[PDB]
């Protein structure tokens, strides 16, 4: 939890003796450091198959089109078995009963969009929590809860 | 010295004018319709300073202030002064006549050499 | 968002007759504005010059015949329209607009190198 | 094909007439590329030795998939070209 | 948070949501990323997990200068590398990531070459000032400055 | 700016005042405030018809969509 | 069980909380009226954020003195190219083309032949510095580290044309840099 | 009042021997795959009409239409609530000259409600006008012109479209395959005329072209399927 | 009959995202216009349109579900789409839509068919 | 070892919430030393 932090435990050119006391008697909030960094600490040192394999098995490129969408349908599914062959003539003349399990999920409701990431669900926060701005300040803070 | 004042104030506003109109033209009913507002401010401040010592001579103004300072009693008219003497210099905040980020340099950008320089 | 001056929707057109007359509109629209192009671009060359060269201009390509490419001749024509007369083209575009512009025997050609 | 769609590809003059495409096969689609220049193609710059060109088609290749479709595609722009079949 | 990407799953960060949707609202939200950001930076520096920093596959990454010159096969990807470079199998793809200028994603097609075939650039400051026209209209010209200033323009991103 | 013109015609014409402010004693302080209170009554007027403000009427205009069922 | 029966998810869902509270009026302010005036009227943020300036008038400056003082530099810094050179004295390069071939910019000019001795080496090595990028893909593609990029930036020149770097002013750069260039590799080894 | 202590010398792990996982990432999207083709099957179902055909790609989802059908289906993949793409990303293009259409217009859509997005494809020809979709979304009045600019594309109902990306006057639409990417002019400063001028190209270095030492060989091959077993015969 | 529905208001207190005011009566409000599209179908969609079964799918669910609730969280929470006034907004703009799909006939057979090779994708069939 | 690893406890927190503690007297104490300095201020110009 970022709380306030001393001035002493900031890797940053401090101040020695008396002036220290006058620092922390006219600077406004005295765990701020100047930002100087530390000479003796910071930058002291300077610098001086086929089973590992997964492009060959990229996921393939299949279009679904009319012809192959009514399939679906009537035949069933390579699962749960049950030219140009226009889907709308099937539309036209088909079980409904076909409908209410295939082309649309838990009795005909229609499929909400797929979530990009179902696991995005948010919660609104408080300032005694994340420490941001108060609650006159004309913006809310939210996590993934 | 208020009178003086004026004359600035009618100097400035003679740089944008007629030369083209580009830039320093924007910035001159800009400019005259800020030091004119603020010469009001300006010039109320110093009358009533005058006031205190029923004298319009400066040396009798200074020398009125043996005992005390008029930052004590008039410390909001030193708050004002300095803010009305911000503004009739233009200078910033209240700097859009030179508005750098909006009027490349306000009623300037014509100006070079040692017509800048005066 | 509010279009800016000169614009017009971008449409097919699926006449023959209404794309003439649209046409024979612009071609005014320029002509119109041969004094405000002389003094907006300052051309050296006078008002009658733009229209003579103007009408050079529209007189070159008007024996096109495909509609669906006569659309897209309308439509950056008036691009070409909505640049200039807005003022957008540069000075030194327009100048040289104007300044573009007889062939040479066999043995011409082949002495200096030809193409 | 009847389309002279070269007065809105913005295309210079000179592509339309004075260079000539060829249609070739390299192994299982076909290419289009301009033939050179008659002089000015690629002389020696005199400063560093770089190989200077005013062509400015040398460096341009379109791969295509099959014959006819790069055949419809140059008389759709008005190109002059000739086709080289392959050996078999 | 929507499409998590290059553990970001992993660290833990609070977004930040505005209520008026004017120039002051959108410095609130950026300060407050300045804090997220920071805050995750001591994440990522505590969570750090040690091993490879690139996929160990010899075909899309240069082999080390170490076994380069000394193992046959891995000189011999070392040079097909760098002269004909590794070939992305065909398809398309559209992946969108958070730009701190906001959604900035690349549509890219694969033609089964080493080169891409099209590569088109979404730039989040290409939209944004499309909309300028319908942000800036009734104010004033100072207020254009401002407007400008929050939408955080790099026109090398917009021309790209 | 027009407005400049009144106001500043009144100030420069406290000048009187403020090197006689002794002498004239009870009764110019009484005749000053006076003159000053009409003054005000400017002051106030141009205060309540807002004639200072810029003013933005030419855009920012909104309104509320309406289902028109038939 | 999720709310696609109704058409929506827990997406959709806007967490607990999540609409806006009523406005204040006048009469649910806590600072009193005086108290908010003095705030306004004596400027209490501006001369606070007027101490908080003052503040830094008494710290060290970051600046440092140029050209008698530089900027850190790292092992990996990319600058000048140079062309480096066995002990031995013979040419690290044997002419790959992979320098050719790399450059995304295009500015690496080899034409080779067989020399006098017969060993593969190079008669022309061009850069054109106005078209390098200072990519780095010099050092990386190098299997003999001929060709390497010095911590060197101080070299901006009159005419353009001394910005076109033969061979020869490649060699020089190589032989005048070469101690430097060993600091650079020998400090980055390990990481390559 | 202590003092600071120094990183270098706190005590390190000592890591030695590495186990990285090497196995398909696809296998992250197996039920991402399977979301997305019944919600494709769903429009297809809703749109019976326009939909020609539809397409998967790990956690991408594909529409093609026809020009005539682009408005229709983007009006419907914004109204209607089960599928709320409010916002237009991005409106593309690229060029494929084989074919009679060679362009093909791209539209990515987010839906920040339901949180996915779509590709409606559509093709386009050189003279072939397609739809805007300004009345739907405003945030393509810039995309399209981009569009246009660099592809020619005739876009049918734009309230403005004219260029954007290249210069005033400039003459071609550079983004097609037959444009070279050198171009065709470059300019410079003509001290006799006063002016910087065009003037037709000329190159000190022409671009030197590598791509002749490519692959002769085949690279990559069918690869392996991971097609939902309900959306198959 | 002439009618007039309040679909989102242009002044009163905010609901978090900008531009969206609180409605006043929304829930009997929410609860016509609902209604008013049910109607809709039953005079311009045909019946073997999957449209108009996806439309009813919801429509009827989530309607339901609102007469129940008599809490306006309590509304939000079970149809989980969002706020009130969001959803009086898919409400209508849905109503919209019934009025211009049985305009376009998009219940019918496909209108335009693709060329052979337009959807193929350099040369190996998608 | 020949790495570059965090240390096993890691470092300590850094400060990231915001932080910025007021200063100064309530505004009722600035308002009535403004009183005092013009009712003590207007005592000595009346001496004068
Ligand atoms: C250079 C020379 C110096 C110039 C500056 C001189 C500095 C001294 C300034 C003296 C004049 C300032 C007057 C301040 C005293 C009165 C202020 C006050 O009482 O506030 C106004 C008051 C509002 O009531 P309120 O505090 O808002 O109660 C509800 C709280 N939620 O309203 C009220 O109900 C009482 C108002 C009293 C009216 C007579 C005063
Ligand atoms: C009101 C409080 C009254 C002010 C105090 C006046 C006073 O006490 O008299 C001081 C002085 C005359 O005093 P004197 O009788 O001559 O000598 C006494 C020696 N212990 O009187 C004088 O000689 C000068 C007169 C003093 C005027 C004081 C003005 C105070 C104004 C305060 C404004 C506050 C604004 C709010
Ligand atoms: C508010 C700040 C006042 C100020 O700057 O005061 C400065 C102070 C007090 O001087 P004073 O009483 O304000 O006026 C001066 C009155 N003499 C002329 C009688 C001294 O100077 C010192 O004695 C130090
Ligand atoms: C009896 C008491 C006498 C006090 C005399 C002094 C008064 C001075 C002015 C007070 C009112 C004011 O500064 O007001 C602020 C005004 C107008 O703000 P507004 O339009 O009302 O918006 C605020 C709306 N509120 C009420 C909801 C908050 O704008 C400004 O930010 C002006 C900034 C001026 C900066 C000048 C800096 C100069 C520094 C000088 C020392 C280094
Ligand atoms: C001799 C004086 C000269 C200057 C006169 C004017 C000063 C400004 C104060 C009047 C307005 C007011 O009333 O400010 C009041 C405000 C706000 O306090 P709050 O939010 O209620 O505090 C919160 C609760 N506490 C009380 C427990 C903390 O305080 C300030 O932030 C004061 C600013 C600090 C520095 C001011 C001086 C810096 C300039 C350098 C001069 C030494
Ligand atoms: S550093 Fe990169 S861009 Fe520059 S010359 Fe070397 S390879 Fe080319
Ligand atoms: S990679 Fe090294 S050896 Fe090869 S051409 Fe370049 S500099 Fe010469």
């Amino acid at each position: 939890s970022g709380g306030p932090v001393p001035v002493f435990k900031k890797y940053t050119t401090g101040s020695k003796g008396i002036w220290e006391k006058i620092r922390q008697l006219l600077t406004l909030v005295p765990n701020r450091s100047t930002g100087n960094p530390l000479v003796k600490n910071y930058r002291v040192p300077p610098p001086g198959y086929y089973d590992r394999d997964h492009r060959r098995n990229y996921p393939r490129l299949v279009a679904f089109d009319q012809t192959k969408v009514s399939g679906l349908l009537t035949l069933g599914s390579a699962q749960n078995p049950r030219q140009s062959v226009s889907l709308s003539s099937t539309l036209a003349t088909i079980d409904p009963k076909v409908v209410k399990s295939e082309l649309l999920a838990e009795g005909g409701s229609p499929v909400v969009a797929p979530s990009l990431n179902k696991k995005m669900k948010f919660r609104l926060t408080e300032e005694s929590e994340h420490g941001m701005y108060p609650e006159d300040y004309p913006i809310r803070i939210f996590a993934q809860n | 010295l208020l009178a003086s004042g004026s004359i600035g104030v009618f100097g400035t506003v003679i740089v944008g004018w007629m030369s083209n109109s580009k830039y320093t033209v924007l910035a001159t009913v800009r400019t005259t319709a800020q030091l004119i507002s603020y010469e009001l401010v300006l010039t109320t401040v110093v009358f009533i300073i005058a006031l205190i010592v029923s004298s319009l001579n400066i040396n009798v103004i200074i020398e009125s202030q043996y005992n005390i300072w008029y930052i004590i009693p008039f410390f909001p008219l030193c708050l004002i002064f300095f803010i009305s003497a911000l503004a009739e210099t233009a200078r910033p905040p209240f700097d859009n006549v030179e508005a750098e980020s909006e009027l490349v340099s306000g009623h300037m950008t014509e100006l070079s050499a040692s017509p800048f320089v005066i | 968002t509010n279009p800016t001056a000169f614009a017009q929707t971008t449409r097919y057109v699926k006449d023959s007759t209404e794309m003439r007359t649209l046409v024979l509109n612009l071609y005014r629209r320029y002509l119109r504005h041969s004094r405000g192009f002389v003094n907006n671009y300052n051309l050296d060359i006078p008002a009658s010059q733009v229209r003579t060269k103007i009408r050079q201009e529209f007189e070159r390509q008007r024996f096109v015949k495909d509609l669906p490419l006569k659309n897209v001749l309308y439509m950056k024509a008036q691009m070409e329209f909505q640049e200039l007369v807005n003022f957008w083209k540069q000075q030194c575009h327009v100048m040289q607009y104007f300044e573009s512009i007889k062939g040479d025997s066999f043995v011409q050609k082949f002495l200096k190198g030809a193409q | 094909t009847d389309l002279a769609k070269e007065l809105v590809s913005g295309a210079p003059k000179e592509l339309i007439t004075e260079r000539v495409a060829r249609i070739y096969q390299e192994t299982e689609t076909w290419k289009i590329d301009w033939d050179i220049l008659n002089k000015g193609n690629r002389w020696e710059n005199d400063l560093m030795g770089y190989q200077s060109s005013s062509d400015y088609m040398q460096g341009t290749i379109l791969k295509f998939d099959t014959r006819e479709g790069a055949i419809r595609f140059a008389k759709g722009q008005g190109w002059d070209y000739y086709i080289q079949e392959p050996k078999v | 948070k929507s499409q998590p990407y290059d553990a970001y799953d992993k660290v833990d960060f609070d977004i930040a949501v505005g209520t008026k949707g004017d120039c002051y609202d959108r410095y609130l939200i950026r300060m407050t990323e300045f804090r997220q950001s920071l805050r995750i930076i001591e994440q990522c520096c505590n969570q750090m997990p040690p091993g490879p920093v690139k996929v160990e596959d010899f075909k899309v990454a240069p082999p080390p200068r170490a076994l380069m010159k000394e193992d046959m096969e891995a000189l011999i990807h070392h040079f097909l590398l760098y002269t004909k470079g590794y070939a992305v199998p065909a398809g398309e793809t559209y992946t969108a990531i958070e730009a701190p200028k906001g959604e900035m994603a690349v549509y890219v097609v694969s033609d089964g070459s080493e080169r891409p075939y099209r590569c088109k650039i979404r730039a989040p400051g290409f939209a944004h000032l499309g909309a300028f026209d319908h942000i800036a209209r009734g104010h004033f010209l100072p207020d254009a400055v401002a407007i400008i200033g929050t939408m955080d323009l790099v026109f090398g991103e917009v021309d790209r | 700016a027009l407005l400049f013109l009144p106001f500043d015609l009144e100030v420069s014409s406290m000048l009187p005042y403020i090197v006689s402010i002794y002498s004239v004693g009870i009764y110019g302080l009484i005749i000053f405030i006076l003159f000053l209170l009409i003054l005000i009554v400017g002051f106030i007027y141009e205060f309540n018809t807002k004639s200072l403000s810029i003013t933005t009427i030419l855009h920012k205009k909104n309104k509320a969509l309406v289902k028109n069922l038939y | 069980p999720t709310l696609a029966l109704t058409s929506g998810s827990i997406q959709g869902t806007h967490p607990e909380g999540f609409r806006l509270p009523r406005p204040k009026t006048w009469e649910e302010s806590s600072e009193s009226a005086l108290s908010k005036a003095t705030k306004w009227y004596l400027l209490s943020e501006i001369f606070r954020g007027l101490y908080i300036t003052l503040e830094m008038y008494f710290r060290a400056p970051y600046t440092i003195y140029y050209p008698f003082e530089k900027g850190p530099v790292s092992p990996r810094f990319r600058g000048e190219h140079a062309l480096r050179r066995y002990p031995s004295g013979e040419e690290r390069c044997i002419a790959c083309k992979l320098c050719e071939a790399v450059c995304p910019a295009q500015a690496i000019t080899i034409e080779a032949e067989e020399r006098i001795d017969g060993s593969r080496r190079t008669y022309k090595y061009d850069i054109d510095m106005t078209k390098c990028i200072y990519c780095g893909y010099c050092q990386e593609s190098c299997p003999v580290d001929a060709i390497v990029e010095t911590p060197n930036v101080e070299y901006a020149t009159e005419t353009r044309e001394e910005l076109l770097y033969n061979k020869e002013k490649l060699l020089a750069n190589g032989d005048k840099w070469e101690q430097e260039i060993q600091y650079a590799l020998d400090a980055d080894a390990p990481y390559r | 009042e202590e003092p600071l202590p120094v990183l270098r010398d706190l005590p390190r792990p000592e890591y030695g021997e590495l186990h990285a996982p090497v196995y398909n990432p696809a296998e992250k999207y197996k039920e991402q795959i399977e979301e997305l083709h019944k919600f494709g099957r769903y429009i297809m179902g809703c749109l019976p009409k326009f939909v020609q055909q539809f397409s998967v790609w790990k956690d991408e989802l594909v529409i093609y239409v026809a020009p005539s059908a682009l408005t229709q289906v983007a009006t419907f993949l914004k109204d209607h609530t089960s599928a709320q793409f409010k916002a237009c990303m991005d409106v593309t293009a690229a060029d494929y000259p084989t074919r009679t259409n060679r362009f093909d217009v791209v539209y990515n859509l987010l839906s920040v409600r339901h949180n996915s997005r779509i590709r409606i494809k559509t093709y386009a020809s050189e003279v072939s006008p397609v739809p805007s979709v300004v009345p739907l979304f405003q945030g393509a009045n810039w995309f399209e012109r981009e569009t246009y600019d660099l592809f020619g594309i005739f876009f049918e109902g734009h309230p403005d479209l004219r260029r954007i990306m290249t210069d005033y006057g400039f003459q071609g639409h550079p983004l097609r395959k037959d444009f070279p990417t050198t171009g065709y002019t470059e300019v410079r400063y003509d001290a006799e005329k006063r002016r910087v001028v065009y003037e037709p190209l000329e190159l000190t270095q022409a671009w030197r072209n590598f791509t002749v030492g490519s692959s002769v060989w085949e690279q990559v091959g069918d690869g392996k399927d991971f097609t939902p077993e309900s959306f198959k015969l | 009959q002439a009618q007039e529905i309040l679909i989102k208001a242009n002044k009163g207190n905010p609901t978090g995202l900008t531009g969206l005011f609180q409605h006043p009566s929304p829930r009997p409000t929410l609860i016509t216009l609902y209604k008013a599209t049910l109607k809709n179908l039953e005079e311009k969609i045909p019946k073997e349109s999957v449209y108009r079964t996806a439309v009813e799918a919801f429509t009827k669910e989530r309607l339901s579900i609102v007469e129940n609730n008599e809490i306006i969280e309590d509304i939000e929470k079970k149809i989980g789409s969002g706020l009130v006034e969001e959803l009086i907004v898919q409400a209508n703009e849905e109503y919209d839509l019934i009025d211009k799909m049985a305009e376009w006939k998009a219940w019918e057979e496909l209108e335009e068919k693709p060329l052979d090779d337009q959807w193929t994708y350099f040369g190996k069939k998608l | 070892a020949t790495q570059d690893l965090p240390p096993i406890s890691g470092y300590a927190p850094i400060q990231w919430k915001r932080n910025l503690p007021s200063r100064g007297f309530r505004p009722v104490i600035w308002f009535l030393g403004l009183c005092t300095a013009t009712g003590y201020g207007f005592y000595q110009i009346s001496l004068a």
